[PDB]
């Protein structure tokens, strides 16, 4: 359970970073359509 | 345009799935606290 | 747990709708490519 | 063509992920009754 | 290029989410074993 | 629970196959940018 808690935290952090990165790229791509 | 639209769709799906994942993590943590 | 149940229902419905929308868009995209 | 194919790949992955998420929700609900 | 970059972003998100999913499966199995 | 276990295994094998396919397609697509 201690290892589980650590791994949940690490992956939660990574996914958040990836979603933020994806949101920023999505906005850039939509602007570039013009 | 339609490719970019599809990326918007899939990102939205991923975001909603992340909300579901966070909910399941919360649920397991509550149950773990109790059955320990 | 009452809120948890409510939110599970909300997001499940939303994901189902997004999957349907994405399936529809994939079909349109393939048609356009052909 | 190859971009469109990849959108189909990711869509299918998301669909499979959704089935797994629904399974985990089922498991949590089954345990919740007993553990509370 | 920027569309393919977004596909990399989304695939990485799906993969990380799958890791998190597998962690929740482990958690459910542990709790189930303790109760049933 | 026996059905649950089977279903988890089946969808896990499916998503792993899809992720592998997506990884290969991603590699090809990136090389095609040149
Ligand atoms: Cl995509
Ligand atoms: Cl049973």
């Amino acid at each position: 359970w201690m290892e589980w808690d650590r791994e949940i935290n690490k992956y939660t952090s990574l996914i958040h970073s990836l979603i933020e990165q994806s949101q920023n790229q999505q906005e850039k791509n939509e602007q570039e359509l013009l | 345009s339609d490719i970019v639209q599809q990326q918007n769709n899939l990102l939205r799906a991923i975001e909603a799935q992340q909300h579901l994942l966070q909910l399941t993590v919360w649920g397991i943590k509550q149950l773990q606290a109790r059955i320990l």
